[PDB]
RNA sequence: CCCCACAAAUCCCAA
């Protein structure tokens, strides 16, 4: 237990199959997944015990928290990417999907809003059916960057009286935000129908999705030929550059910035340029990527992914880092027995330079393991400081 | 309120990364002090 | 777990009947969540399934090899020429409906292996047991049916 | 282990039948069927064929959990017709066409005997 | 490996030839060179930790030796006989781990060893306080040509199932 | 462009005890 | 440390989890076997008599 | 019950597919009119929309808390139905600009058009319509 | 009349053919019927007498209860759940016993042809285990060598697949329908070419070309599907295709009087 | 069992520091295996052939 | 550096300025050689402040 | 161990085949691929168990017990 | 009953 939350009250309904079993938008707050994770239980014995843990422990008064005045619930990762596929301007649903799909909301008023187009077929587009779980009298309005009242881009979000008017749903919008929907609601109507608010959402969000299906795979991560040759020229430049600040060097002719030693200015200049050739090739493979992706689709989407996790799957990693200072020199006067001595070129001293998707080569993937030890290391020590700090 | 603004400072105790020194350490030595600088830098105006 | 550290637990069980299928009729073992891909970024996983698959269709057993010349495009050609989508996506279809699944979804084989944590061995729950001797508290240990 | 079983499969249920009424209060000749012992293999069919016909309003099926052999199915149309008159005739066209069906079948492979 | 410097034939090679490894595998096939007749007339060497310090050593037999799938001094004394070789035990099963994040290798090497299957023949008759054994234990189709030496073949972990990566909207 | 996707052990096995 | 301010405690249980999306927050899916052996104790009300005697 | 609130011709400037495999933006300029403006989402997928084109627009209030649709009732429909574009939806902000170019947007489930011209300041609505466009 | 079939081809073990004038949810709900509760016969409950191989015990139970069994009478029996008697009478059950002697000194091979029936058969062709091969083995069991011994009592009773494997005589199914998409149920993934990129079906040819730019016919509906059946061989397969028909039929009239009583 | 045999230990203390052997060397290549080892109070510890 | 500073016509602007950083502490000299601002000095040594400015 | 029976994926009968597919691999010297095409295996679920099997009985049962 | 081993569990991220 580290706050507040970990620690909330609930209801039980029995079920078979000897396990626990909850929902997964709790699964945040007590930051438990499902790897293998275990969890305990207590019952109160007494009356005033049930009732004081019924009034002040229970989840729905939980929702936001306190220690950072933003609510710590929130829909998550299959909800979420499902949510945002939905909430699209080029979407459509037809009558045998809806009809079933508004029984699934429980508390439906038993209604069927007019199709938004009669021409060949009643359709509706997914804004449409998904205001149904909003609960009426919601208004929001974000306007972000974008958004000229008749949004191009579609970014930002409106909703007039619990219906949808324009926008695409984001964890920008939906997730754990400052001016979240989720907030809006438990502030405005009553901090337990955001309960049944998450209910409604989920299943017909996953009831959707269900017949829909979403997936990824291989294709996802490789990228367009020519592109990925420009991303291996701007590393041949950004090699140059370096070699050539070397020569500069090693002529005992530099810039010898103030305050810091000469060598410190080498290895700052050097890290620098290092560091835009991986952003810049990352930029570059991100704008190649093609918007029927579905990795593309995911991070932008928000739950899970970063512009990090698919420049290094795509195009460079970078050099390993051990506490700032590049890898140093083990043995005498280099980094590895297969290198000749007193070299300072990002492949001798430990640069990554290829990428996960053709795999890396022997040195490349000592230093990746010294990154990755590193890390384990100090978050293996820091655990138990930080609890002791914390106690 | 005092246990609820412990906890809502020792919730970040842990999702932290670890030059001026920061972090965990510095965190130690501000809360813990320790009267050593380790970074006896100030601003000048 | 899979040989990737992808490790993680059974949520419930389906059977065929309405286990999604795909075309050949071929209805798979188990399903895992997409979204585990990329934040733990394992992508050698994914190689691993394409190289199972078409190692099984030509029956001739793969190659993993850490440091060679084996690269994913090779396979791609030689999937693609057994008669399947090159990079492994396929069609496939909602077991309750039969209706044609909207997008694709990449399906291989893939070895795992079975761990040593059943839950039967970590249930345990306790109500007025045995008491400690010396401190007249409840006793430890699941197997002494502690609390 | 002490859990409802694994005959809710398909083996029915002890002192009651295969289903169960109830009129919904939120719509005019709206009545909600729930049905036990069984699963898509028949509600899919069902809601479809149902929906079909032109002279019903609204139709829908779901099961609450794949847990429990059960699913619920809601019903409501114009004035007048009655629902429970509407899906057995629904069943009667079903019963006819699987029969043609089957006849076409077995004429078929007949027919196909080699040689 | 052992490197000549000096050639007949040119500019460098290391000292084994065809003829050596023709004669190793007549040896193995015969079910009589050994390893030690490798050593004998000079063509592997032992390196201590100690002397890396003063060899300059060659990652692939033909990297520099003469004059898209991936990124691929004229001084050698040694090359190495073969890369895939610097791992250990359990990380030798992990197909192509290359091609993954290092920490993600690094759990599967702890976890693997909590894996059942078989770990001898006689448990019929070898009593003991614990024991797993799976009912049909399958060797992966995915290998690397390592663990060929480590009997894994022989005795495998686990079996294949037909996996498949989609949200089927539960669980 | 297999580039050797595949190796046999009693092929290689056979085709040896052929070659010798 | 180990007495006082933290102590064994009785009427708990410890298992594994896994996810539903058909399980609203408030509720959690419990084992009928925990459902067995954990209790909780009532007092007999003339309110109560019919569902505690048919539950005896 | 049912009126027209507003009908004109208009001439298609361009389309705009927007990445947008089914859905594109619409804007054309009226023809008795010199300065009504109109820009709109359509389903080209599902209704072909050529630049260069002459349309036909209609506001249409009803039909000749509302409740439940109708399914389409096979039977007779004798309603403002003599168009192909027929669509539902509801107007969210009012906008005077040039002191007597009143703009009205409306919204379509997803999709959105946008309204001008001066001299119906008070014909047009009041929140929903509905939208006849033929050929 | 309606729903009219067309056959492709067929032999001892799988049938192809088209169908026609259907609804999707009726060719699902057959697929289902057929994979998930065509009753037949499969071993239950095993009594072991006597082991003395290598292998474990209930294990060889296990193996045992899925060798397929001549199901052609199924019908004329009764489950042993519905039948008034205790323990499984003649008239709900079906006993199978078996031999294994190590007596040679190679290793003994134990086929399913090696079981025997035993219980009065009462006239019906039912329990003989199918021998697939020319070779009259039935799939191996276990194996011995001059010092093992089993002695196994077997008892066969009714069961169906969808509780269990054990009773499943489909095993194989398949499913098509619009292979050139022109209903646009779905797109397909691509990273340069959507043709390319994907292969085309063997039912392509059937259907026609899309016309190459007609306009999207919006009111189309699905028809025309192609199944292929391939029974494991405990039944003929145009056997399970009319059982499964029956049993759904029988399903809806059961439920249609259901109704009538209620 | 394989991986159990060529196993090692060191003694540093019963908590640990965070800037020596934990991490892995240069001069670690080739003798020792760059990944298997075990997390947790022990990580950089234990090593293996 | 730079500093957002009310601009003369009633706003903010970001207006470049000149600082100096150290690399040592001490306030009881500093706080008197001529040319330096005397109020807006700071130090992350916080006791030093105590020390000299007040326990405020 | 016992060639499993009942393909886990599919359902089709294993294992009757599997003494046939090994003198396939001895007398008739082909590879795996036709050995399974001309045993009959199209879909790969059935395929890939006689591929990765591995027999042990084998070398259990070649000890002397009693 | 203690002491030692031996394993899980905290497997990030934000845009
Ligand atoms: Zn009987
Ligand atoms: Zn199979």
């Amino acid at each position: 237990s580290l706050h507040k939350m970990s620690m909330m009250a609930h209801r039980v309904k029995v079920i078979p199959y000897s396990t626990f079993r909850l929902n997964l938008s709790v699964t945040s707050p007590y930051n438990a997944d499902f790897d293998g994770d275990e969890m305990n239980l207590h019952v109160p014995q007494s009356e005033e015990t049930r009732a004081e843990l019924s009034q002040l422990c229970a989840v729905p008064l939980q929702i936001v928290s306190p220690q950072s005045n933003k609510p710590c619930m929130g829909i998550v990762q299959d909800t979420l990417c499902g949510i945002r596929k939905l909430t699209l301007r080029d979407t459509f649903i037809e009558l045998d999907q809806v009809l079933n799909m508004l029984y699934w909301v429980p508390d439906w008023d038993g209604v069927i809003p007019t199709p938004a187009i009669i021409k060949p077929k009643p359709l509706w587009s997914g804004k449409q059916i998904l205001s149904v779980a909003i609960p009426n009298g919601i208004h929001l309005q974000r306007f972000d960057e974008g958004t000229t009242l008749l949004s191009p881009k579609d970014n930002g979000m409106l909703i007039i009286d619990g219906q949808i008017i324009f926008g695409v749903v984001e964890k920008k919008t939906v997730g754990s935000s400052n001016g979240g929907l989720i907030h809006v609601v438990t502030r405005e109507k009553g901090p337990q129908v955001c309960a049944k608010l998450f209910g409604n959402i989920q299943k017909v969000v996953n009831f959707w999705l269900l017949h829909n299906g979403f997936s990824t795979g291989i294709g996802d991560t490789i990228a367009d030929g020519p592109t990925m040759r420009e991303i291996t020229e701007t590393i041949a430049e950004a090699k140059k550059k370096v070699l050539d600040v070397t020569k500069e060097a090693q002529a005992n002719l530099l810039t010898a910035k103030h305050g810091m030693t000469l060598r410190e200015s080498f290895e700052d200049n050097v890290v620098r340029f290092l560091n835009e050739a991986r952003d810049k090739a990352g930029r570059l493979a991100e704008v190649n990527l093609k918007d029927l992706n579905n990795v593309k689709q995911m991070v932008m989407a928000g739950s899970k992914g970063s512009f990090i996790n698919i420049a290094q799957m795509s195009a460079c990693v970078g050099q390993q880092s051990v506490e700032g200072k590049r890898i140093a020199f083990g043995f005498v006067d280099r980094t590895l027995p297969h290198f000749s001595k007193d070299d300072y070129s990002p492949e001798s001293k430990g640069f990554v330079e290829n990428s996960y998707l053709r795999g890396l080569t022997p040195q490349e993937f000592f230093f990746h393991a010294m990154g990755g030890r590193e890390g384990l290391i100090d978050t293996a020590v820091k655990t138990a400081e930080t609890g002791y700090i914390q106690r | 309120v005092g246990v609820l603004a412990a906890q809502s400072i020792g919730e970040p105790a842990t999702q932290m990364t670890l030059k001026v020194t920061s972090g965990v350490p510095r965190l130690k030595e501000i809360l813990n002090v320790a009267k050593n600088m380790k970074t006896p830098s100030l601003t000048v105006y | 777990a899979s040989r990737h550290g992808q490790k993680g637990t059974i949520g419930i069980t389906y059977r065929r009947e309405d286990m999604p299928f795909t075309a050949e009729g071929i209805v798979p073992d188990l399903i895992i969540n997409p979204h585990a891909i990329p934040s733990r970024m394992t992508v050698a996983h994914l190689i691993e399934c394409l190289l199972s698959k078409v190692a099984a269709l030509s029956g001739n057993e793969g190659d993993a090899s850490p440091f060679t010349d084996i690269t994913v495009e090779g396979i791609s050609k030689l999937l693609r020429e057994h008669g399947y989508q090159s990079r492994g996506f396929e069609v496939m279809y909602n077991g309750h409906t039969g209706k044609k699944l909207m997008a694709q979804i990449f399906f291989g084989p893939t070895y795992y292996q079975r761990l040593r944590h059943m839950v039967d061995d970590k249930i345990h729950a306790r109500a007025r047991g045995p008491m400690q001797v010396l401190t007249r508290q409840p006793v430890e240990g699941r197997s002494r049916d502690g609390g | 282990m002490n859990a409802p079983d694994r005959f809710e499969l398909f083996l029915l249920g002890e002192g009651e039948s295969k289903l169960k009424i109830d009129p919904d209060t939120k719509a005019p000749n709206a009545v909600v069927i729930t049905f036990e012992k069984e699963d898509h293999t028949l509600g899919n069919l069902i809601r479809a064929e149902l929906l079909n016909d032109r002279k019903v309003l609204f139709a829908a099926y779901k099961v609450e959990h794949p847990f429990f052999a059960r699913f619920k199915l809601r019903i409501q149309t114009t004035e007048g017709y009655d629902p429970k008159d509407a899906l057995k005739n629904a069943c009667n066209s079903i019963i006819n066409k699987l029969g043609a069906l089957k006849t076409n079948f077995e004429t078929e492979w007949n027919l196909q005997t080699l040689a | 490996f052992i490197v000549e410097d000096d050639e007949s034939l040119g500019h460098k090679e290391l000292k084994v030839r065809k003829g050596h490894i023709a004669k190793l595998m007549a040896t193995e096939y015969q079910d009589e060179y050994t390893w030690s007749s490798l050593l004998n007339e000079g063509l592997v060497e032992y390196i201590d930790a100690e002397e890396e310090e003063s060899i300059l050593i060659a990652m692939q037999p033909e990297d520099l030796e003469p004059a898209a799938k991936r990124i691929r001094a004229t001084t050698f004394t040694h090359c190495e006989i073969h890369p895939s070789m610097i791992l250990g035990v359990a990380a030798s099963i992990i197909p192509f781990p290359d091609h993954n994040q290092s920490p993600r290798n690094t759990y599967q090497s702890a976890m693997g060893k909590q894996a059942m299957g078989v770990f001898l023949t006689n448990y019929n008759v070898r009593m003991d306080t614990m024991a797993n054994i799976l009912y049909y234990p399958q060797k992966p189709l995915g290998t690397t040509r390592a663990m060929e030496y480590l009997k894994f073949r022989e005795l495998p972990a686990g079996q294949n199932a037909i996996v498949a990566i989609a949200c089927y909207s539960g669980y | 462009t297999n580039a050797s996707p595949f190796i046999k052990r009693d092929r290689m096995r056979r085709n040896f005890l052929r070659m010798r | 440390r180990g007495n006082l301010m933290g102590k064994r405690v009785d009427f708990s249980a410890r298992t594994v989890i896994s996810g539903d999306p058909n399980l609203e927050l408030d509720q959690v899916g419990v084992p009928k076997s925990i459902a067995k052996t954990l209790t909780y104790p009532e007092v007999v009300t003339p309110y109560n008599i019919d569902r505690l005697t048919q539950l005896v | 019950m049912s009126n027209t609130l507003f009908d004109d011709i208009f001439q298609v400037s361009e389309v705009d597919p927007g990445r947008y495999n089914k859905v594109c933006r619409i804007e054309a300029a009226s023809t008795t009119q010199d300065q009504c403006k109109l820009t709109l989402d359509i389903n080209v997928e599902l209704f072909p929309v050529a630049a260069q084109d002459s349309l036909t627009v209609t506001i249409a209030s009803s039909l000749n808390a509302t409740r439940s649709w109708r399914p389409p009732q096979a039977g007779d429909r004798s309603l403002a139905d003599d168009y192909d574009y027929v669509m539902y939806g509801t107007a969210y902000k009012f906008e005077e600009v040039s002191k007597d170019l009143i703009a009205v947007y409306y919204s379509f489930g997803g999709l959105l058009m946008r309204l001008e011209g001066n001299y119906r300041n008070l014909n047009n609505l009041q929140e929903n319509a509905y939208l006849l466009i033929r050929r | 009349e309606g729903p009219q079939v067309k056959i492709r081809e067929a032999s001892k073990d799988n049938v192809d053919f088209i169908l026609s004038n259907v609804d999707l949810a009726m060719a699902n709900s057959l697929r289902r019927v057929m994979i998930a509760e065509i009753p037949t016969l499969a071993i239950d409950s095993v009594e072991v007498e006597t082991n003395t191989t290598v292998l474990a015990d209930e294990f060889i139970a296990h193996r045992l209860g899925l060798i397929p069994l001549q199901s052609m009478d199924i019908e004329q029996l009764e489950y042993s759940r519905d039948c008034f008697c205790e323990d499984h009478c003649d008239k709900c059950s079906v006993v199978l016993t078996l031999q294994a002697f190590g007596e040679s000194e190679s290793t003994t091979n134990v086929y399913s042809k090696d079981l025997v029936i035993v219980s009065n058969l009462m006239g019906r062709n039912i329990g003989h285990p199918i021998i697939q091969d020319k070779e009259g083995n039935g799939v191996l069991i276990c194996k011995l060598r001059k010092g093992q011994e089993l002695k196994l009592t077997c008892v066969a009773k009714k069961g169906i697949a969808k509780e269990h494997a054990k009773w499943g005589p489909a095993a194989a199914i398949e499913f098509e329908y619009d292979p050139w998409n022109k209903l646009k149920h779905t797109d397909y993934w691509y990273e340069q070419d959507s043709a390319k990129e994907w292969p085309q079906s063997k039912n392509c040819e059937y259907e026609d070309p899309p016309n190459e730019g007609d306009p999207f016919d919006y009111k189309a509906q699905a028809d025309t599907f192609y199944m292929n059946v391939e029974s494991v061989g405990s039944i003929p397969v145009d056997q399970v295709v009319v059982r499964g028909i029956d049993t759904l039929q029988k399903k809806v009239a059961s439920i249609l009087l259901a109704l009538t009583q209620m | 069992t394989l991986s159990h045999l060529r196993r090692t230990n060191t003694p540093i203390g019963r908590d640990g520091k965070l800037a020596k052997p934990r991490q892995l060397h240069n001069t670690h290549w080739g003798l020792v295996c760059p990944a298997e080892t075990p997390e947790g109070q022990a990580c950089g510890l234990v090593k293996n052939l | 550096y730079d500093r957002k500073v009310p601009s003369p016509t009633g706003e903010y602007v970001k207006e470049p300025e000149w600082v100096l950083e150290t690399d040592g502490v001490n306030l009881s000299e500093v706080m008197t050689v001529p040319g330096i601002d005397p109020t807006r000095i700071y130090t992350n040594s916080f006791i030093d402040i105590m020390e000299v400015l007040g326990i405020e | 161990m016992i060639v499993p029976v009942r393909c886990f994926s599919c359902g089709k009968v294993v294992g009757d085949k599997w003494e046939s597919y090994l003198n396939l691999l001895q007398e008739d010297e082909l590879d795996e691929g036709t050995a399974l095409s001309r045993l009959g295996l199209k879909r790969y679920c059935c395929r890939r168990m006689i591929l990765t099997h591995v027999d042990l009985i084998e070398k259990f049962l070649r000890y002397n017990p009693l």
